[PDB]
């Protein structure tokens, strides 16, 4: 949105359960579902790349 | 009576034909009591049936 | 995983991300100094060695 | 504000909730220095998914209420640096060996503000502390550590040994409860040395206080991750061997990652929000 | 070397045992291969098999 999501309240994702809010958050723009902070310096240097 | 509502869930909102119904199906017997505590968001349908579509996903999972 | 101990010990013979990949103390080391990830050299041996 | 165990009657659970609520007014704020809380957990009594689930909620539950306690040192914080700005302020009318390095040491402590978040709030404080030790050592003109490499040990400079016996007594005494701060019951001051001094070994009290509720804080929250780490990992793996619907259900919620605060919490919203989806599964008697 | 024992700064001789231990400044790689394809060609290896 016009703000950046420097908060942490913003993202969250719930994965494989019954979450219809999040569905039904689908094309919104704030919450931004994402699913881990599983991305270390090495596959994030092989993504670039 | 609650089984009128889950009638009006499964018909209005969830939009399945009267085949399937909670005799024949334990995991959305299951999901009926989540899904009627959720009054509002019942004008986006297409949600209800994603959800329910990766309820039978999960209840014939192997892993 | 949990039966694997990792002993990086010589001039060669140790991988960060072999060690990396088997317990959580080296994980942590390598994610906090990522200039340790390279295996020219000075990964840091243990103390005692 | 809801935290259903499975396997016990209700006289363990209001016990367990009224030990949650009456937390703060209990010295030694820990689990594992209360072995009774643990054992009216259910263990020998019940199965094993059911009592490692009480035990995972009851880990949960008081990440929850340290979460919640919210160890507040602000007004503690501000006096801290008005102390450093009192030491900064005193330390330039004063006559040193050198004045190169107790200049330098004291720019570095009027450089050693405060911070928003918690991750550099130690080492601002170890930080300012070393540079007040070393204008102390300067000022009384004893020795220092000259080896490069080291660092000055953090101590108490010409104290009386009573009134060191009585902070370190009261520092050791709040790390075992981390919330009712007591800022020096007693007083510190003495006419008898120098006013450098007498602020330095007022500034050496507060940071050694804020040092130790935060360190004592932060391994509390350390060994609650790991212990909550271990029981979902045990019960997801415990969970492994069955498969049907309520098993593969709380297999998934329980696939969720732990490592972060608000992420327990959520976890603990989300396992209390479908209780009775999940509830077949676990067995009970 | 310059090392540290205990508060103190103490020095430090250590006899190269081998001849690879010399620094590449003063002994590189390439230097090294020619050496080994000295020792090659003088036992009778200059093709190798």
């Amino acid at each position: 949105d016009r703000q950046p999501l420097n908060p942490a309240n913003i993202e969250a994702r719930h994965h494989g359960v019954s979450d219809v809010p999040r569905l039904g958050a689908m094309d919104a723009d704030e919450p931004l579902f994402v699913d881990d902070y599983r991305a270390t310096d090495d596959e994030w240097t092989l993504q670039k790349v | 009576k609650r089984d009128e509502k889950h009638r009006h869930v499964v018909n209005v909102v969830l939009e399945l034909p009267t085949e399937i119904s909670e005799a024949t199906h334990p995991v959305l017997a299951t999901m009926l009591s989540k899904y009627t505590r959720m009054s509002s968001l019942f004008n986006d349908k297409c949600a209800f049936k994603l959800d329910l579509l990766r309820m039978v996903a999960v209840s014939r999972t192997r892993r | 995983i949990e039966y694997s101990l990792p002993v990086p010990f010589h001039r060669f013979y140790s991988n960060p991300t072999i060690c990396a990949a088997l317990s959580d103390d080296i994980k942590r080391y390598v994610t906090e100094f990522p200039h340790y990830h390279r295996h020219d050299g000075g990964f840091p041996l243990p103390t005692a060695f | 504000m809801s935290l259903q165990f499975i396997g016990l009657q209700r006289r363990d659970v209001v016990a367990l909730v009224n030990f949650l609520r009456h937390l703060t007014q209990k010295p030694d704020v820990d689990l594992e220095a209360h072995p009774k809380i643990l054992k009216k957990c259910g263990e020998k009594r019940l199965h094993r998914r059911t009592v490692l689930f009480n035990e995972l909620m009851l880990w949960l539950g008081y990440y929850r209420e340290l979460r919640f306690h919210n160890p507040d040192l602000s007004s503690v914080l501000e006096e801290f640096e008005v102390r450093c700005v009192a030491v900064a302020r005193r330390g330039y009318t004063y006559p040193f060996g050198d004045r190169g390095k107790a200049r330098d040491h004291l720019a570095v402590l009027d450089r050693t503000e405060f911070d928003t978040d918690v991750r550099h709030d130690a080492e601002i404080v170890e930080r300012a502390l070393v540079s007040a030790v070393i204008l102390a050592k300067m000022s009384v003109r004893e020795t220092l550590v000259t080896a490069i490499g080291q660092t000055e040990p953090i101590a108490f400079v010409h104290l009386k040994d009573t009134e060191v016996q009585r902070i370190e007594e009261n520092l050791e005494g709040v790390r075992r409860n981390m919330f009712c701060v007591k800022p020096l019951d007693l007083n510190l001051d003495r006419h008898a040395n120098t006013a450098l001094v007498n602020a330095v070994n007022k500034l050496v009290y507060t940071g050694r206080l804020i040092m130790n509720v935060r360190r004592s804080w932060e391994e509390l929250e350390r060994k609650c991750l790991a212990r909550i780490q271990e029981r979902c990992k045990l019960l997801v793996k415990e969970l492994r061997m069955c498969l049907s619907f309520d098993s593969n259900y709380c297999r998934n919620i329980l696939k969720h990652a732990v490592e972060n605060g608000d992420s327990a919490d959520t976890l603990l919203e989300l396992l209390i929000e479908d209780f009775d989806i999940y509830v077949d599964s676990f067995p009970q008697s | 070397t310059h090392c540290q024992e205990n508060s103190e700064t103490v020095a430090l001789c250590t006899p190269r045992i081998v001849i690879g231990n010399l620094p590449d400044g003063l002994a590189p790689g390439p230097f090294h291969e020619l050496r080994t394809w000295e020792i090659m060609e003088h036992m009778r290896l200059r093709p190798p098999p």
